[PDB]
């Protein structure tokens, strides 16, 4: 009772709850994965058409951080917006004081060391936001996916959303036909079969596929939003593929 | 006991699911619940399901 | 971030007493066993060791001190408040007596400005 | 709906557990006087609910063969008040004569109330045929030919004299079925029904996790009505994924997440 | 029931109650065909326009 | 005294580390210690099958002065 | 109620708001076990795997903080990271401050005092982590320092923490008892590796293939951690043997 | 067994009053109105507000009138 009122406090047994709440809003966002590839890293997401005045292609959920990191997150979609700011402001600040894009792995810890602020104070909230962020850099591919307790792991692939689970077990499996690290230039197309499958749970209101890369063979390490004629080729092979 | 054998059957006048307005899909559902699995009891046998209890 | 407990969190009971003063007594009752004797031309300061497994060595933490090469000192209660109130008893013997007449302070004096931060952990929210 | 070994398949190591507890003494008692300790008696199963606590007691019903005596708790609360206790005394006696004998006491959270004897008459009513069942499995009276398998939803209910080992040698929980005993349990039931020639699974059942034994047995139902609606003889690879994901949604209406001892 | 989030966490499950349907409030369609259902039996005129009600 | 055990196994470990206890909680174990025992199958009650079966039937218990800083 | 919320006294005398941190801790379940050699340290935990989709490399609850202190952390992973930034900071600027690298024994000294401040603000949560430091000094040779969240810290020939540390340490009593001297007598670094697998494997019961094992090793002026190749050197050479 | 409120005792003479008439007394009175339009009746009727307008007042009322 009192223990389930309170922030930052631990329960009899050992566990923070106000942590454990924070995971329902992670489920009540749309589908969003990442694919580590053998070049760099796919990114995507689910964008809901909730009604017939949204416009197409101009209320983008996917958000560069510098010029080399693809941000999309799931959570309280205001409460994404203002980390992806927060990335912006750390990112920058390396870049004054080393002169160079900051590295991957530096920009993982960084940006958990915000999140780990606001569990151990009782007077701010505990974010309540998964994001997907990566990127290349000279060690190469990074891919990372950040849980509202302040934890990231490193990952093959990784999603969140409500639809995570229909596209965990299709992750694994492309693992398995491609063990050896798939091309970025075929996972465009995979990354879309991915989305037209998960999109069975929020089939209520139909969606409109947003995919992004970056990979140093392609883009030269610059992430981008594909676009045009890349983007027909996927859209017609997973359409298709489903039905 | 005498509350359970009030409880029986009275025939009570069927209001028809043709003039409930609307909610044509739970019709259905209800329909796959309750009054299938009486009826088409063999076609539960054959494919070796349970009926849901409920 | 927002500290709000700016209020004071010791207060007193309707009864007449702090409440938080009494229990902290009742928590140096628990602990290790001490002693002082004053000789004549001496004193005795004396405990014993109580370990969690012969796998602790007991040796490199000491609960006997030196406060400055004339004053030791001796504790029961919370290890931790230990650690701490000698710390800041050492700093501000220096900050207060050492720098303004040079010599390590009288044993009076040294006593009292260890008072002072005790008082004052009870008022300061 | 008897059963034999199996029960919870991926759990073998909980069904041996339970015979350690009932099989072994019972048909060898040699093992037990060589070692000294005092034969045990007495098992709780808890554990999320949904589970087939209920299904292994049916499993080691059926294959010992010893007498068993399926008593409902709340099926002998009566009108008539000391009569629920001269019945239930008359029970131990009955297990003694019939020996060997196993009496598995199904849903005991009715007479799980604790001291309270505050509130209604009924309170007290529990409590006076608490107290006989305290004083016969424990007293002066030590019955050696009784066994005592109590099957229980939430532990916590518990009057803290029936918490108590020594009452109550193994105090088992059974887990949400694991990562693979999850996968055990569709095995079995895809077997019963027919298949197109479904082995794709694998990944599926894992990912939809959350789910206890019950919610397993749902997910079959559901795909042979997908099929029903298709009209189909066997369960296509696409109402099995249909199914999951239609048991685990409506599944999580509601959720305490019972958090065992 | 009316209120479904204060139910028994072992009556809300399978092989109990197998099926757990939910009634929505009746879209636009399911509005419109209401509307029709009662005012059927009552006098109408070719002036009622159902759709300008729903 | 009345079971059977190895000169290996020793009681006396077992009676600091925890200091609540009641009379019926060390009949339990010492049936924990024996059941432990029938799963090896040595006869003898080993320092094993003894020491894993106080593991077991514990609890949290960290009131027990012992996990604890107040000393 | 309120009492336990907070970080005050209870009625009793016990502030039962730290003993909540002690039961946070064992969460993910990792064992480790850290011995003293004669002039190496060696300390060794379980590498849990979740999954098959998560890389093996970021998983690691072995942190560096310098090139002496190796820090071994037990408890949840969001609170871990704080620790050893917190650490980091103040080796750093030890170096600095006082002109020579900060030794074993100093760190933990501090990282118990800061522990201790949030004891005493009622709008701190103290961190729920067990930090076990190892390192080899210049003076005190190999040593070993197991700190906690109330501020309490002590040296050890030998420590363990974990859900099953009571097994382990009676292992560990077993063997100290028999050499009657404080170390295992033993020049190789990797030799000592070897000893300790064993009263690992003993205590678990379990045995321990190449992506289940972590292993850090201290030495005079460097410390590292062994590669996936250089786990599978030591442990053919146990099994060979 | 009839009160002895009788039915302009209520103050005003307010629509709110009428519509008391219109719910209860006079489809039971005359059911041949209610017949020809074909609705169903409308059977329940709330009484609420502050107190001292008399709620009590006005359903003694309408059982010493219906
Ligand atoms: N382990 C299992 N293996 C096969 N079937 C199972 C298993 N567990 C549950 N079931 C199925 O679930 C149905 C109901 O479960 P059961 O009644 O045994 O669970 P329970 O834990 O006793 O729950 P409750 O007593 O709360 O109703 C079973 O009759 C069976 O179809
Ligand atoms: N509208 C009215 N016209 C004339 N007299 C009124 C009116 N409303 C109230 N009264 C007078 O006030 C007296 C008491 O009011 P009454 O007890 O009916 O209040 P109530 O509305 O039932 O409030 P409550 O039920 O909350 O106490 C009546 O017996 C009557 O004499
Ligand atoms: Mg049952
Ligand atoms: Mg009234």
């Amino acid at each position: 009772t009192g223990y389930d009122l309170s922030n930052s406090v631990f329960s009899p047994d050992g566990r923070n709850f106000q942590v454990e709440y924070a995971v329902k809003a992670v489920e009540n966002g749309t589908t969003s994965i990442g694919i580590k590839c053998n070049d760099g890293v796919v990114f995507a997401v689910e964008k809901l058409i909730t009604s017939k005045l949204l416009v197409p292609q101009k209320n983008v959920k996917i958000q560069v951080v510098d010029r080399h990191i693809g941000c999309v997150y799931s959570g309280l979609i205001p409460d994404g917006r203002h980390l992806v700011n927060r990335g912006r402001e750390e990112a920058a600040s390396f870049k004054k004081l080393y002169k160079t894009p900051i590295p991957i792995p530096a920009f993982a810890d960084r940006l958990g060391q915000y999140v780990q602020a606001h569990t151990l104070y009782n007077s701010v909230r505990p974010f309540g936001v998964s994001t997907i962020f990566g990127g290349v850099d000279k060690n190469g591919a990074h891919l990372y996916m950040l849980e509202p307790s302040g934890s990231y792991w490193g990952y093959k692939g990784a999603a969140t959303g409500k639809g995570r689970q229909s596209a965990k077990a299709e992750l694994e499996k492309l693992v398995d036909h491609h063990p050896e690290g798939l091309s970025a230039r075929e996972a465009v197309k995979q990354a879309a079969k991915i989305i037209y499958l998960a999109h069975e749970d929020n089939k209520e209101k139909d969606f409109e596929l947003e995919i992004s890369w970056c990979s140093l063979s392609e883009t030269n390490g610059l992430h981008k939003f594909v676009k045009g004629d890349l983007l027909q080729e996927a859209i017609d092979f997973a359409q298709k593929e489903i039905n | 006991d005498s509350r359970v054998k009030a409880m029986e059957v009275d025939e009570k006048p069927t209001e028809t699911y043709s003039d409930v307005g609307g909610l044509d899909k739970q019709i259905e559902e209800l329909v796959e619940a309750i009054v299938l699995p009486m009826k088409r009891a063999d076609k539960f046998k054959d494919m070796g399901i349970r009926a849901p209890k409920g | 971030m927002t500290d709000r407990y700016s209020f004071s969190l010791t207060t007193f009971s309707p009864s007449g007493k702090l409440g938080q003063i009494d229990y902290a007594l009742t928590a140096v009752k628990q602990g290790v066993t001490s002693l002082g004797i004053k000789a004549t031309n001496g004193v005795v300061i004396a405990t014993e060791k109580k370990s969690s497994s012969p796998l602790a060595m007991s040796e490199t933490l000491s609960k006997v001190s030196l406060l400055t090469p004339d004053i030791g000192a001796v504790y029961s209660g919370m290890g931790p408040d230990y650690r701490v109130l000698v710390d800041k008893s050492r700093k501000v013997a220096h900050t207060s007596y050492k720098r303004i007449y040079g010599e390590y302070p009288p044993t009076k004096l040294l006593v009292s400005e260890v008072a002072k931060i005790m008082q004052e952990a009870t008022q300061s929210g | 709906g008897e059963i034999t070994f199996d029960g919870i398949g991926g759990l073998t190591e909980q069904i041996r557990e339970l015979r350690e507890v009932i099989e072994l003494p019972l048909k060898n008692p040699e093992i037990f006087q060589r070692v000294g300790i005092k034969p045990p008696k007495g098992v709780l199963l808890y554990g999320p609910p949904g589970t087939g606590k209920t299904l292994l007691a049916k499993a080691v019903a059926a294959t010992i063969g010893a007498n068993f005596i399926f008593s409902p708790a709340s099926g002998i609360v009566d009108k008539y008040i000391g009569e629920s206790a001269r019945i239930i005394r008359e029970m131990f006696a009955y297990a003694k004569e019939h020996e060997p004998c196993i009496i598995f006491m199904d849903e005991v959270d009715a007479i799980g109330g604790r001291r309270f004897s505050e509130g209604t008459s009924a309170d007290r009513e529990i409590q006076r045929t608490l107290m006989e069942l305290l004083t016969q499995m424990d007293g002066f009276d030590n019955l050696g030919q009784t066994k005592i398998i109590m099957a229980t939803n939430r532990p916590d209910t518990l009057d803290p004299a029936l918490l108590r080992p020594g009452r109550l040698d193994r105090k088992v929980e059974i887990p949400l079925p694991n990562e693979a005993g999850r996968l055990e349990i569709f095995k079995i039931h895809t077997a019963k029904v027919k298949k197109t020639g479904e082995f794709d699974f694998e990944a599926a059942v894992k990912m939809s996790d959350g789910f206890n034994g019950a919610d397993i047995r749902n997910c079959a139902t559901e795909a042979g009505f997908f099929a029903i609606r298709d009209d189909r003889d066997h369960i296509n690879p696409d109402d099995l994924m249909k199914a999951v994901r239609k048991v685990a949604e409506v599944k999580k209406l509601e959720g305490t997440i019972e958090y065992q001892k | 029931t009316n209120r479904v989030d204060v139910l028994d966490p072992a009556l809300l499950r399978s092989g109990r109650l197998d099926r757990k349907i939910e009634f929505p409030l009746p879209s636009e369609d399911s509005r419109a065909q209401i509307l029709q259902i009662h005012s059927r039996k009552m006098t109408t005129d070719d002036d009622i326009n159902w759709q300008e009600l729903a | 005294s009345k079971m059977s055990l190895a000169p290996e196994a020793d009681l006396d470990s077992l009676i600091i580390r925890n200091d609540s206890l009641s009379g019926a909680v060390i009949a339990a174990i010492m049936q924990e210690a024996g059941l432990r025992a029938v799963r090896k199958n040595r006869y003898v009650i080993l320092q094993s099958d003894l020491e894993e079966a106080y593991a077991t039937q514990v609890k949290t218990d960290n009131t027990v002065d012992k996990f604890d800083f107040y000393k | 109620g309120y009492d336990r919320h907070i970080t005050i006294f209870s009625p009793e005398g016990r502030l039962y708001q730290v003993e909540y941190a002690f039961k946070a801790t064992n969460q993910t379940n990792i064992n480790s076990l850290a011995v003293r050699g004669k002039d190496c340290t060696v300390v060794i935990s379980q590498k849990k795997v979740p999954d098959k989709l998560l890389d093996p490399t970021t998983v690691s609850y072995i942190f560096c903080i310098s090139r002496t202190i190796g820090m071994v952390v037990n408890g949840p992973i969001p609170d871990a990271r704080n620790a050893a930034l917190r650490a980091k900071a103040e080796a750093a600027e030890f170096r600095y401050k006082y002109g020579y690298d900060m030794p074993c024994d100093v760190l933990a000294k501090r990282m118990a005092n800061l522990s201790q401040i949030y004891t005493q603000r009622a709008y701190m949560r103290p961190l729920g982590v067990i930090l076990t430091f190892v390192s080899v000094d210049e003076e005190l040779g190999p040593s070993i320092y197991k700190t906690d969240p109330a501020g309490y810290y002590v040296g050890y020939k030998a420590t363990a923490t974990g859900p099953k540390q009571q097994e382990i340490t009676t292992n560990l009593e077993n063997h100290f008892k028999k050499s009657k001297i404080d170390h295992i007598n033993e020049e190789s670094w990797e030799k000592v590796v070897e000893f300790a697998i064993t009263h690992m494997i003993d205590a678990l019961g379990t045995e321990f293939s190449k992506n289940d094992l972590e292993v850090g090793v201290a030495t005079k002026d460097k410390f590292f951690t062994l590669s996936a190749e250089n786990i599978e050197e030591r442990l053919v050479a146990i099994a060979e043997q | 067994e009839k009160p002895d409120v009788t039915y302009s005792d209520v103050g005003g003479c307010k629509d709110q009053i009428e519509k008391l008439r219109e719910v209860v007394e006079l489809p039971l009175l005359s059911p041949e109105r209610f017949a020809t339009l074909g609705i169903d009746p409308p059977k329940g009727i709330l009484l609420y507000g502050p107190p001292g307008t008399g709620k009590t007042l006005c359903a003694r009322a309408v059982a010493n009138r219906t």
